[PDB]
Parts: C-alpha cells; sequence; structure tokens
C-alpha cells in the first residue's frame, strides 16, 4: 500500500476521532498497517483506534507505547495469558481509598489532601487508623434495614426497624433512662473491670452485667452495637451484637463496581465478561496451600517430593507456601538455612521440569521468619536470601504478610498469623460452645470488617498502612494460615479456609478449584 | 452553476441556517459541490511548489470556504442534536418526493443519537423506575422548535399580500408587500415557505 | 459554535417545557389552594385532610390536581397577581421587584392562566404591560451598561428579564470586543481552569 | 413535601450557569429512586383496597402519588438530560480525551454515551467526503491569517508538524505555524496565540 | 451570528490596490483575479487587500465613499432623516476598521473619515434603539429597516428578537 | 488587672464584669511564655523585619495585598450570607450540651462563679464563626468542617477561660 496515502488516511482517522500522534507513533502505525488495504484498513484503524481509547488516556496527543499496545491486542498476543488471569499483590501495593462521608464515597488518595502513607506515621495517623475502622463500619451499618422508613412508609412512624441508631454524644445529655438506646462503637477496657465504649465523638461506660451475646467472639477494639439504656455516665448494655456483614455483591451494588480489591483492573475482577470467560478457559484450573513449611527440616523437604510427584498430574498453576518456614527461627543459623531450603527446593522443582514450567511459588513469610517480622505489613523475605532462588527459579514470587492474590474474577486474601489464639486470650466474654471457634473466628472477622480486630500492641501495624489489613468487600477466600486448626468455612459468598501447620497438621494441607471454587483436602498424612 | 454562485449559495444557506428557528430543508448538491471543490483545489495546490505566492492566497480561500461549510454543517448538527425526535419524526412522516431535513449522514447521526440517548437514560435511571414509569417519550420530553420567533430578513424576489398576524384576534390582521431589496423584521411563521423556496434572506 | 446551551424556558407557552430546570423550578413554588373533597391518608402532609381545608402546595401539583370540573380543589391567586397588585403594576412597572415577588413572575403568571380563573383576561394584560413598561428599562442598562458592576440594575429584574439583560451584556460585549480587536485571538476554553 | 430531594438535584444544575459539569450525585439519585419505589408501594396498596373494597375516597391521594411520582420522575430526567448537555459541549469546546479531574465527574453510563457520542460524530465527519472526511470540529473561529505566531505554555513532547519535520514544544518557546495545525492545541490550552 | 463572521462576510467586499509585485492572473474559486502589475491599480477582495498589506506586498487605496466631503454630506443627511438612509457600502464600519486599521499610512485623512463613520454609526444604533422602543410600545406585529446594514442588525437584534418573543407569547397567551 | 497575667490569682486577673465578656464571641488570653527557640526566630524575624523598611515594599508569595484583602472583604460581605447545614447544626447542638457541662462542673469544682460565662451568645458566636468561615469561601452553607473549625477555636478561647 502507498505509505503517504497510508499515513494520511490513518492520521485523518485518528484526528476524526480527536487523537493526535506523536511521529514515533504514526511511524510504527504505518509500519505495522503496511500490509493492509482498503478492504480492511479502515476497520482495522477504526478497531484500533477503539483499543487506544479504552486505555487510561491522559491526554488527547498518544505516544508509541500505547498505540503499540492497542495493536497488539487487535493481533492478540493474550492467548494462554498468565498477566490479567493471575496477579499476587503486594499489602503495600493496594490502593489507599479514603470514604468521604459528605459525598458517600471512596476516592483514591490522589483525588484527596490525603498524604501518602509511610512507616514513620504521624500521631494523627495512629488515630487514624481506629477513625477509619469506624468509618467503614458505620457506613456499612446505615445501610442495613435499621434504617428510617420513607416518606409515610408505615402510617405510624417506626424506629428504623426497631434499630435507630445514635452516637455517644447524643445520649450524653436529656436521655436519661431512655430503655431503646443503640450505639455502635469500640470495646474498651478503659479501666480494668471498668469497660468503656468510644467512637469518634466521645466515650461512656459500659455497665455489661447482662450481655445476651449473639455468636461471635467479642475482645477488645470489637466495634458492636451496644443496645440498653444510659444512665448516671453509664451505658447499661442490654445486649452486644456486630454489624451486619455485607456480600460484595451488596457493596459493588451500591458504590459500584470500584476495585477496592486492587490490582491492574480498574473495576471489580468480579464483574469481567472477558475475564468470566478466561477463568473457565481451564476446566481444572487449580491451585495448592500449605502453611508452616519447615524446609530446614529433611522430612518436609522429602514430603515435599512426595507431594511434587503425587501433584505430576494435573500441576497446579501455583503453590502457595504460607509463612513460619523453620523449626528453628533463630537468626544466623536461620538465614543460612533458609539459603539451603531454597536451594534445596530449586534443586527438587528441577527435579520435577515438567511443574516448575506449569506451576509458580509464591511465599508469604510468617512473624517469626527472619526480617521485619513481627510489625504488619510484613516486607517479603529477605532478598540476599532468596536470590540464589530468583535466577534459579525464575517461575516464583516472595512477597508481603499478608498478599492478595487475584485469579481472573476471583478475589483470595493470603494471611499468616496465629490469631485465634491471640483472639480467644483477648476475649471479653467467654462465647458459647454451641458455635465452633473457626466459625467464630470468621463471624468475627467478616463483621469486624478487618484481619487484625485487636489492640495495636496486640497486632503491631505500620499506622498508616492499616488499610491493607482490612477486609472490606468480603472476598472469594480468606486463606487465614494459623497454627490453630486447618479449616474450612463459609458466609457471604466467601470461604475461609486454614491450611493449618504444615508439620502439625500430619503434613495435611488444602487444594483450590477457583472454576467451580471448590476446595479439597490434601489428605496426604501418609506421604 | 459556476463555482463563484455555488459559493454564494453555500453563503446563502449558511446565514438561513444560523438565523432559522428549525432545521431548514438540506442542500446535499451544495455540500457534495463545497466538498469535491475543496478537494480538487487541494490537489492542485499538492501539485503546486511552495514559497509561492499564489498558492498562499488559494490556500487562504480554501481556509474561507471550508470555515463556511464547516460552520453551516456544526450549525445543522446543533439543531439535530436539540430536536433530534422532532426531525427523525418528521423523517418517519415525510411523503415521498418532498425534501428531506436531513441528509442520509445526518439521518445516521440522528438515528444514532437518539438511541444512544435512550439507551442512556434507560440504564441510568428508567429501568429502576417503577414499572409503569419505566417508559418516557422524548417526542414529548424534547421541546419543538419555536416557529414564532421572531427573524430579520432581506427579500431578494418581491412578495405580496404576505399576511402579518399580529396575535389571536384574527380582525387584527393585516397584509404587506415586501419590496425587491426591503428588510423585515417578522415571524418566522409567516414566511417559511418564503425562504424555504429562496425568496427571502435571514440576516 | 457547539457551547453548551440550557433547554430553553417554554413558561410563556400554553405548557411548560418539560425538560427545562427554569420551569421545573418555576412549578415548584407554591400555590394556595382550598381542598373540595376530604383525601384520606394525607394527614401527615397536609388521618385525612378534611374537606374545605385551605392549602398551600407546588404548582405542578395544583395542575395535576386541577381538573376543570373542579372536583379536588379550587385554585386562588397569589397576592401579587390579584387586584391591587395589578393596580402597583399599572402606576410604574420599573421600580416593583420582580425578584423579590417571586423569581419567575412571568412563567408562574403565565402558568397560573391554566386554571381558568374568571380574571384570566385582566392577569394576561397586567403581565403584557408589565413587560412593556419594563422593556425600555431592560434595553437602555443591558446595551449600555459595559464593564462595570451591573449588580444594582440587575437586581430588580425577574429571571426572564435576566436572561434578556444577559442577552443584552453578551451583544454589547461582542460589540466591543470586536472594535477593540480582542475578537481575533484563537483562545483555550473556559475548560482551562480544570 | 416529598419533591425537595429531587429539587436538590435540580438546584445543584441550575447553580452553574457556566457550563461546568459538577460530580454526579449518585446518593441523591440513589435517594429519589428509592423515594419513587415507596410512593408507588403505597399507590399501589391503595388503589387496590379502593377498588377490591369499593371504597371511593381514596382516589384524590391516589392522583396525589401518582402526580408525585411524575414529579420525580421529570426531576431525575431533567437532570440527566441537562448532565448530558454539559457532557456533549465538552467534545467542542476541549476535545475527545477528557482531562481526569473532570473525568472523576462523570459517571460510568456518561462515558458510555460519550464514547457513543464521539463514535458517531466521527463517523459522521468520515462520511462527508470522499476520503479523510471533513473535520468539522476544528475552524471554529473565522480564518484572519494562513499562519500564526504560537507560544508554549505547558511543557510538552515532540510536535509533528509534517513528517520528519517536528517542533519540541518546551515551555516559553515560541513557534510560527499554520493555524489549522494549531487550533487544537491552542483550545486546549497547551498553546497561546499572540498577536 | 458573531461581529467575527460579520466582519467575515464583510472581507469579501472589494477594494483597489497598487501592487509591487508582479502576478498572473488567478483563478479562485469565487472568481478570478489579477493580472497583478506592478505600481497598476487592481481590485481584490478586502481579506486578500489587507493580507497583502500586511505582508507589505502593495498599497491600499481608499474607496471612492471614503471621502471628507462624501461622508460629511452622508452624515448630514442620516442626521436629518428619521429614517434609515442608503449608506454608501453595506458594510461600511467594517470597512472603515479595517481599511483605517491597517493602512492609515496609505488613507488620507484618516482620522476624519473614522470620526465621520462613528458619527453615522451612533445617529443610526439611535435610530434602532427608537426603532425598538416604538415597537415594544405600540405592540407592532413587523417593522421596516430597509436601509439597515448586518453589523448594525447584528448588534443588537439577539437582544430585540428575543424581547419580541417574550412580547408575542405574553399576548397570545389567551388562545382558546 | 496585676499587669501580666498571674496564673497563681485565677480569675481574679479579669475586671471585667461578667455581662460584657458574655457579648464577646472570642475571648483570647494571649500569655507571653518564654522559649529560648520562640524568641530567637521571634528576634530573627523582628530585626530581618526592621532591615526590611527600605527593600521597596515588595509583595510575598502565599499572600494577598492589602486593598486586594480589603476589597475582597467588602465583596464576600455583600454578596454571601451563609446557614448551617442540618448536620452540622446538630454536631454543634451536642457540642454545646457537652461544653455547658463541663463549665457548670468546673464551677461547681470551684465553689466560685467563673469570669468568663458560656451562654447561649456564645452557642450564637460559634454559629456566626462558622458562617464567616463559609463567607470567606462564598459558599452557602457551612460545612460540619467549617463547624468544627469554629469549635476549634472557640475551644482556643474556651482553654483560655479554664
Amino acid at each position: 500500500m502507498a505509505p503517504e496515502r497510508l499515513r494520511s488516511r490513518a492520521l485523518s482517522a485518528f484526528k476524526l476521532r480527536g487523537l493526535l500522534l506523536r511521529g514515533e507513533a504514526i511511524k510504527y502505525l504505518t509500519e505495522a498497517l503496511q500490509s493492509i488495504s482498503e478492504l480492511e484498513l479502515e476497520d482495522k484503524l477504526e478497531k484500533i483506534i477503539n483499543a487506544v481509547e479504552k486505555q487510561p488516556l491522559s491526554s488527547n496527543m498518544i505516544e508509541r507505547s500505547v498505540v503499540e499496545a492497542a495493536v497488539q491486542e487487535c493481533s492478540q498476543s493474550v492467548d494462554e495469558t498468565i498477566e490479567h488471569v493471575f496477579n499476587i499483590i503486594g499489602a503495600f501495593d493496594i490502593p489507599r481509598f479514603v470514604y468521604n462521608s459528605e459525598r458517600k464515597k471512596f476516592l483514591p488518595l490522589l483525588m484527596t489532601n490525603h498524604p501518602a502513607p509511610n512507616l514513620f506515621g504521624t500521631p494523627r495517623d495512629k488515630a487514624e487508623m481506629f477513625r477509619e475502622r469506624y468509618t467503614i463500619l458505620h457506613q456499612r451499618t446505615h445501610r442495613h434495614e435499621l434504617f428510617t422508613p420513607p416518606v409515610i412508609g408505615s402510617h405510624p412512624d417506626e424506629s428504623g426497624s426497631k434499630f435507630q441508631l445514635k452516637t455517644i454524644e447524643t445520649l450524653l445529655g436529656s436521655t436519661t433512662k431512655i430503655g431503646d438506646a443503640i450505639v455502635l462503637g469500640m470495646i474498651t477496657q478503659l479501666k480494668e473491670g471498668k469497660f468503656f465504649l468510644e467512637d469518634p465523638t466521645g466515650t461512656v461506660q459500659l455497665d455489661l452485667s447482662k450481655a445476651q451475646f449473639h455468636s461471635g467472639l467479642y475482645t477488645e477494639a470489637c466495634f458492636v452495637l451496644a443496645e440498653g439504656w444510659f444512665e448516671d455516665q453509664v451505658f447499661h448494655v442490654n445486649a452486644f451484637g456486630f454489624p451486619p456483614t455485607e456480600p460484595s455483591s451488596t457493596t459493588r451494588a451500591y458504590y459500584g463496581n470500584i476495585n477496592f480489591f486492587g490490582g491492574p483492573s480498574n473495576t471489580s475482577v468480579k464483574t469481567s465478561a472477558k475475564l468470566k470467560q478466561l477463568e473457565e478457559e481451564n476446566k481444572d484450573a487449580m491451585f495448592v496451600f500449605l502453611s508452616d513449611v519447615w524446609l530446614d527440616q529433611v522430612e518436609v523437604l522429602e514430603k515435599l517430593r512426595i507431594m511434587f510427584a503425587g501433584y505430576s498430574p494435573a500441576p497446579p498453576t501455583c503453590f502457595i507456601l504460607c509463612g513460619n518456614f523453620s523449626s528453628a527461627p533463630y537468626g544466623k543459623n536461620q538465614v543460612q538455612a533458609l539459603k539451603d531450603s531454597l536451594k534445596t527446593l530449586a534443586d527438587i522443582i528441577c527435579e520435577y521440569p515438567d511443574i516448575h514450567q506449569s506451576s509458580r511459588f509464591v511465599f508469604v513469610p510468617g512473624p517469626e521468619d527472619p526480617g521485619f517480622g513481627s510489625i504488619l505489613p510484613r516486607p517479603p523475605l529477605a532478598e540476599s536470601i532468596t536470590n540464589e532462588f530468583r535466577q534459579r527459579v525464575p517461575f516464583s514470587v516472595f512477597t508481603t504478610n499478608p498478599c492478595r492474590i487475584q485469579y481472573c474474577t476471583q478475589e483470595i486474601t493470603v494471611f499468616r498469623e496465629d490469631l485465634v489464639n491471640k483472639m480467644c486470650r483477648n476475649c471479653v466474654r467467654f462465647p458459647s460452645s454451641n458455635l465452633a471457634i473457626p466459625n467464630h473466628f470468621v463471624k468475627t472477622i467478616l463483621s469486624q470488617g478487618h484481619l487484625t480486630p485487636l489492640p495495636l500492641y496486640v497486632c503491631p501495624v505500620y499506622w498508616a498502612y492499616d488499610y491493607a489489613l482490612r477486609v472490606y468487600p468480603v472476598p472469594d477466600l480468606l486463606v487465614i494460615a494459623d497454627k490453630y486448626d486447618p479449616f474450612t468455612t463459609t458466609n457471604t459468598e466467601c470461604l475461609c479456609i486454614n491450611p493449618g501447620s504444615f508439620p502439625r497438621s500430619g503434613f495435611s494441607f488444602k487444594v483450590f478449584y477457583p472454576s467451580n471454587k471448590t476446595v479439597e483436602d490434601s489428605k496426604l498424612q501418609g506421604f | 452553476l459556476t463555482p463563484a454562485e455555488l459559493i454564494e449559495r453555500l453563503e446563502q444557506a449558511w446565514m438561513n441556517e444560523k438565523f432559522a428557528p428549525e432545521l431548514l430543508e438540506s442542500k446535499p448538491e451544495i455540500v457534495e459541490c463545497v466538498m469535491e471543490q475543496l478537494e480538487h483545489m487541494e490537489e492542485n495546490l499538492r501539485r503546486a511548489k511552495r514559497e509561492d505566492l499564489k498558492v498562499s492566497i488559494h490556500q487562504m480561500e480554501m481556509e474561507r470556504i471550508r470555515y463556511v461549510l464547516s460552520s453551516y454543517l456544526r450549525c445543522r448538527l446543533m439543531k439535530i442534536e436539540k430536536f433530534f425526535p422532532h426531525v427523525l419524526e418528521k423523517e418517519k412522516t415525510r411523503p415521498e418526493g418532498e425534501p428531506s431535513s436531513l441528509s442520509p449522514e445526518e439521518l445516521a447521526f440522528a438515528r444514532e443519537f437518539m438511541a444512544n440517548t435512550e439507551s442512556y437514560l434507560k440504564n441510568v435511571a428508567l429501568k429502576h423506575m417503577p414499572p409503569n414509569l419505566q417508559k418516557v417519550d422524548l417526542f414529548r420530553a424534547v421541546p419543538k422548535p419555536d416557529l414564532d420567533s421572531y427573524v430579520f430578513l432581506r427579500v431578494r424576489e418581491r412578495q405580496e399580500n404576505i399576511l402579518v398576524e399580529p396575535d389571536t384576534d384574527e380582525q387584527r390582521d393585516y397584509v404587506i408587500d415586501l419590496e425587491k431589496g426591503s428588510q423585515h423584521l417578522i415571524r418566522y411563521k409567516t414566511i417559511a415557505p418564503l425562504v424555504a423556496s429562496g425568496a427571502v434572506q435571514l440576516i | 459554535s457547539e457551547a453548551y446551551f440550557r433547554v430553553e424556558s417554554g413558561a410563556l407557552g400554553p405548557e411548560e417545557n418539560f425538560l427545562s430546570l427554569d420551569d421545573i423550578l418555576m412549578s415548584h413554588e407554591k400555590l394556595p389552594v382550598r381542598t373540595e373533597t376530604a383525601m384520606p391518608r394525607l394527614g401527615a402532609f397536609f388521618n385525612a385532610v378534611p374537606q374545605g381545608s385551605k392549602l398551600e402546595l407546588p404548582l405542578w401539583l395544583a395542575k395535576g390536581l386541577f381538573d376543570n370540573k373542579r372536583r379536588i380543589l379550587s385554585v386562588e391567586l397569589p397576592k401579587i397577581y390579584q387586584e391591587g397588585w395589578r393596580t402597583v403594576f399599572s402606576a410604574d412597572p420599573n421600580v416593583v421587584d420582580l425578584h423579590k415577588m417571586g423569581p419567575h413572575f412571568y412563567g408562574f403568571g403565565s402558568q397560573l392562566l391554566h386554571f381558568d380563573s374568571p380574571e384570566n383576561a385582566d392577569i394576561s394584560q397586567s403581565l403584557l404591560q408589565t413587560f412593556i413598561g419594563r422593556f425600555r428599562r431592560i434595553m437602555d442598562s443591558s446595551q449600555n451598561a459595559y464593564n462595570e458592576d451591573t449588580s444594582a440594575l440587575v437586581a430588580r429584574l425577574d429571571e426572564m428579564e435576566r436572561g434578556l439583560f444577559q442577552t443584552g451584556q453578551k451583544g454589547l460585549n461582542d460589540f466591543q470586543c470586536w472594535e477593540k480587536g480582542q475578537a481575533s485571538q484563537i483562545t483555550a476554553s473556559n475548560l482551562v481552569q480544570n | 413535601m416529598f419533591c425537595e430531594k429531587a429539587m436538590e438535584l435540580i438546584r445543584e444544575l441550575h447553580r452553574a450557569p457556566e457550563g461546568q459539569l459538577p460530580a454526579f450525585n449518585e446518593d441523591g439519585l440513589r435517594q429519589v429512586l428509592e423515594e419513587m419505589k415507596a410512593l408507588y408501594e403505597q399507590n399501589q396498596s391503595d388503589v387496590n383496597e379502593a377498588k377490591s373494597g369499593g371504597r371511593s375516597d381514596l382516589i384524590p391521594t391516589i392522583k396525589f402519588r401518582h402526580c408525585s411520582l411524575l414529579r420525580n420522575r421529570r426531576c431525575t430526567v431533567a437532570y440527566l438530560y441537562d448532565r448530558l448537555l454539559r457532557i456533549r459541549a465538552l467534545r467542542w469546546e476541549y476535545g475527545s480525551v477528557l482531562p481526569n479531574a473532570l473525568r472523576f465527574h462523570m459517571a460510568a453510563e456518561e462515558m458510555e454515551w460519550f464514547n457513543n457520542y464521539k463514535r458517531s460524530l466521527a463517523t459522521y465527519m468520515r462520511s462527508l467526503g470522499g476520503d479523510e472526511g471533513l473535520d468539522i470540529t476544528q475552524d471554529m473561529k473565522p480564518p484572519k491569517s494562513l499562519y500564526i505566531e504560537v507560544r508554549c505554555l505547558k511543557d510538552y513532547g515532540e510536535f509533528e508538524v509534517d513528517d520528519g519535520t517536528s517542533v519540541l514544544l518546551k515551555k516559553n518557546s515560541q513557534h510560527f505555524l499554520p493555524r489549522w495545525k494549531c487550533e487544537q492545541l491552542i483550545r486546549q490550552g497547551v498553546l497561546e496565540h499572540i498577536l | 451570528m458573531d461581529a467575527a463572521e460579520v466582519e467575515f462576510l464583510a472581507e469579501k467586499e472589494l477594494v483597489t490596490i497598487i501592487p509591487n509585485f508582479s502576478l498572473d492572473k488567478i483563478y479562485l474559486i469565487g472568481g478570478d483575479l489579477g493580472p497583478f502589475n506592478p505600481g497598476l491599480p487592481v481590485e481584490v477582495p478586502l481579506w486578500l487587500a489587507i493580507n497583502l498589506k500586511q505582508r507589505q506586498k502593495c498599497r491600499l487605496l481608499p474607496p471612492e465613499w471614503m471621502d471628507v466631503e462624501k461622508l460629511e454630506k452622508m452624515r448630514d443627511h442620516e442626521r436629518k432623516e428619521e429614517t434609515f438612509t442608503p449608506m454608501p457600502s453595506p458594510y461600511y464600519m467594517e470597512l472603515t476598521k479595517l481599511l483605517l486599521n491597517h493602512a492609515s499610512d496609505n488613507i488620507p485623512k484618516a482620522d476624519e473619515i473614522r470620526t465621520l463613520v462613528k458619527d453615522m454609526w451612533d445617529t443610526r444604533i439611535a435610530k434602532l434603539r427608537v426603532s425598538a422602543d416604538s415597537f415594544v410600545r405600540q405592540q407592532e406585529a413587523h417593522a421596516k429597516l430597509d436601509n439597515l446594514t448586518l453589523m448594525e442588525i447584528n448588534t443588537s437584534g439577539t437582544f430585540l428578537t428575543q424581547a419580541l418573543n417574550h412580547m408575542y407569547k405574553l399576548r397570545t397567551n389567551l388562545q382558546p | 488587672v496585676f499587669g501580666r497575667w498571674d496564673e497563681t490569682k485565677g480569675e481574679d486577673n479579669i475586671d471585667f464584669m461578667p455581662t460584657i465578656l458574655s457579648r464577646f464571641d472570642m475571648i483570647f488570653i494571649v500569655k507571653d511564655e518564654h522559649n529560648e527557640e520562640r524568641d530567637v526566630m521571634l528576634a530573627k524575624h523582628v530585626i530581618t523585619l526592621h532591615v526590611s523598611a527600605l527593600t521597596q515594599t515588595q509583595a510575598v508569595e502565599g499572600e494577598i495585598d492589602l486593598a486586594k484583602l480589603k476589597k475582597f472583604i467588602a465583596y464576600c460581605r455583600v454578596k454571601c450570607g451563609p446557614r448551617l447545614s442540618a448536620e452540622a447544626a446538630e454536631k454543634l447542638k451536642n457540642r454545646y450540651i457537652i461544653m455547658r457541662s463541663g463549665a457548670r462542673q468546673h464551677e461547681r469544682d470551684s465553689d466560685r462563679r467563673s469570669s468568663i460565662p458560656i451562654t447561649v451568645r456564645q452557642l450564637e458566636a460559634i454559629v456566626r464563626i462558622a458562617e464567616a468561615l463559609s463567607k470567606m469561601k462564598l459558599q452557602p452553607f457551612a460545612t460540619e468542617a467549617d463547624v468544627e473549625e469554629a469549635l476549634r477555636l472557640f475551644q482556643v478561647s474556651t482553654l483560655d477561660a479554664a
């Protein structure tokens, strides 16, 4: 085709749509379109212009990179992809949204006055953690059926389905011995035995002589609906309860499909037709999850060899190895032992090259593993430890703890901490045994909407990064890796699972199939 | 039709479309002839050499002609976007042989615009409405052109016994004669056939 | 050129424009009525609202409830459209504050004719003569108040007259920019603020 | 009275005559739709009560809620349509790719409508001639000179003039270029026409 | 319609220039021009005349009506008459602006010409003000404005037409 | 009363009656607190200010000229009259009750009436302070943040009455 007419028509095609091409962009475009004639040229131009406009364009002027991506997408090249299909997101990479009350909308921080998060936070940020936790739970609470009736919704007035809400500052006043007060607030043992409630407006004593408590494991720093009456600067509790939990369908139906989970997608990955198709392109799309994988033990390494033997047929897309990787985490000794662990793991992986090229391997280190273990979100394992594994197994990613894994349209959260024991020791009211403890824990986590519903000295967190620990909206998987007990539970279209601790589960572990969201037990105890 | 008179007719249509309240009858012959004239002249100057005075003068005239054509089509598109259900209904109702208010390109644009607007309203709010109220007709919602608007004009072909209708009182009506070259300020509804037939120029 | 233009007000016509923000705000203004038959369940708003009750409710709602048989309610004029204020307008239209006497004076008055009051002709003549009286001052102020504070001039004008004032000011500013040559420059749009 | 929440949408748009686009009032839209839902449920209950029981005094309040519902519909539809008018003006006054500070104000469906409108407009512009169409978005003012002198306001990238010839738009650099090439960048504020 | 567009139409008017360059006949779409011979008068449209004067390629000659005696007679006739008198050009204000702003050096007594044109403009805009006021006061159905120019109509016509639309709807709102 | 504010003598430092003190929206007890860092920086500022009496009266970044500020104040005064938003008024109501209870309990603990009172005038003072803050921005309504800044300023003026 004539280069001058091809250039003129391509420039005109972009110009009529209001787009300007730089010299490199138009040159590359003419080279890419040189093999096409008038039977296809204009349709090709319209298609690639649509591909350009789909991208996050910041200006009418187009660099060569944008048209490169557009024409490559027009030429496919996304067949059997891993990008857009499987992402591991570090906790520091999660977008920092903030809920604005006047707009009643989540805004990204670039659209606000909020500063960037950093470890050495201000005195304000320490309060901002709990203030934002209250804010998210507050906007969650007021959208429940407890909301006031509409305009003459009932001929007699109703008290918000008998669940009308108030804050602490409102009842510090004329409302003495009002028998129907309900307040959202944080439980605190602000004096020993003399518990208090707190919200962003103020504080008040809790007379919890009767608790009448709904199922859930109550601790200090838990936010609760305290139902009771007020007298003598004391809130006399009639009942305690958590705020009701939302499904992600409800949350995204209200706020739209914002990508709260993070990752490359601008929208929530749960709503995408192409990604819905790519999720099911492999009927046995599959992942494996383990924890406390003590590779400083020869026994763990040999049993891992047997597990690779067992999953040579139908290998996963990725193996997920949660942390506390060591029998003996005790410093320099374990730095060298983890180097040896990863050398031996690379040897084993090269002894199964089919699994090496078929599966990825990701690591979520625990609080006891070497490095900045004790404060969350933990950074990844030290790069000097990983370096040989980086070059010998490029099909692997050491990442933060917690980390967010996305597989196509589904949301997986991975977090290593022995939190059930922490929660039950910081318990305010010993729960009823009729519901199992992992169900109590999962209900508490989902209702509190946070991975660490405990005081800061119980769960040390970098203050400005506390949003990364937030469970909101509810994901597809809560992979809470914990010594306590391997388990599987579910609520609000999530499956909340624990792979246990591999040396103490008798070397049992978990398997997950996102194509049908099923979970299977690797019951390989005699392996 | 010599090209000078073609440009003159283009400018006449430009002024009439500026000042008429409704969308006037289309002039596809004028648009196509001016477009091919611009293409031909641009090709000729592409053959000519640079740093040449006559080339620059021809380019300046091309700029003027293209400005008139672009402004005229922009005004027609403004009227189409403003009165899309009414122009589409008029095209639906149009008898055979009666001149169309839309070119084929303008008709396609109007149909696409109406479909886009209806789908937008549906998706945003009108599927959330109660079941009986989910449908609203844009033929009623969008206002019609105001044909009673007052316009200045200058006549080019003499007319007689043009009825001037002051208000609803019929007995206040009278008639006037529009002499050649005279200028008048009058309602558009009393002079719509005249401007359509080219007897008058709106100014 | 292709600048944004609001849906024009159709308040003076036989029926107001559906999509006009000005017409919507105009019709929101309240109108005294007398209810002709008791209405159940509406006692929460003004359980039944009893027969013969005096009410002030929006003009859109009065038009909706009003049937020409006068079955549900009877519609009464606001004070500014009754004979005394019509006489006030007849005295000197230039001094009355139509911004304070309802910002959509002419539009509200024109739609007030829909209820078929016996003094519809008087209302129409009063509106016409008020506009005729105020036209010359509107014209001169709009077309001669160049590059100054127009607050005192535009204060006493209703929204229709304010639109006419802005039209005249726009024409004046356009001609002055032309005469001083500033019209020839190509410039960025108002959206450069962003 | 019922309607006041719908009036806040109307008053929001009426308080900005300059044509700039406010942030989409999603919460207000949700509230007026919820109000319409409640009104419709009450109206259905009352009307079936009246018709089944033969009770005649309900009909005035049935008409009351019916008119209130139609009012709510008129207000929200007018709000959306006027927002569409403001959005449609952006393609001509600024250009195709809106700045992100403004794009953040638009709803997703508003961006859908805007993209459909842009595709329709570009299709219409292409169809005006045999090849390359006519870009009627250009030539917004009558032409005075064939070349103009322009000054770079924004530090900006390379700008092609014709094929191998291009100019670097560094800030405060000043070029003498064709008007039709510089019109879009002047309208976008990258360049300042001088003299 | 903007004043720049009225100027664009005014720029089509023919004026005479004396080139300082040689160029054969050029065949423009609106009509052929030339040949351009050095030192000899040639008639061209006003946009080309102004462009060549800006590029230092010609001397502009004033129109026959840009004469102080003729303009004084026209001004006195305009002030004496009540109706708009026939003007020397249909775009006299725009012609005056362009020619005097770009070629005051060529045109002698440009101050007097500009002041007399301004006098005529003031008188005729005053007449148009009186006509608009009489229209609205007497509730006329139409007016006759034979000798008005396009710039004069464009300066005040948008306001006048909008006001008359409002007046028409006000006086016709009792149609049943 | 004693020249400098003497913290040992407490309310005796004020001789103004409660009736006239109630009429002041805001009361500052601006104490001069000695501190070496503030004193050094203040002295440097003063000396540079005295040196800057010769430098052409140049303007400063992030600042409005006195004449422009004066005209802006006049414009905002004549143009904008704000009001309180409903939820903002609710917040101010609750905070007023807490403040009044604190003042009453302080007076009871001292067994002596405080010199500076806290009354409905102080409530309306907070209201009009919030409205002034809104009028700076030409906003028709005072937000919860405007009321928060008004409360902060009045809390500075109320610590000065503790």
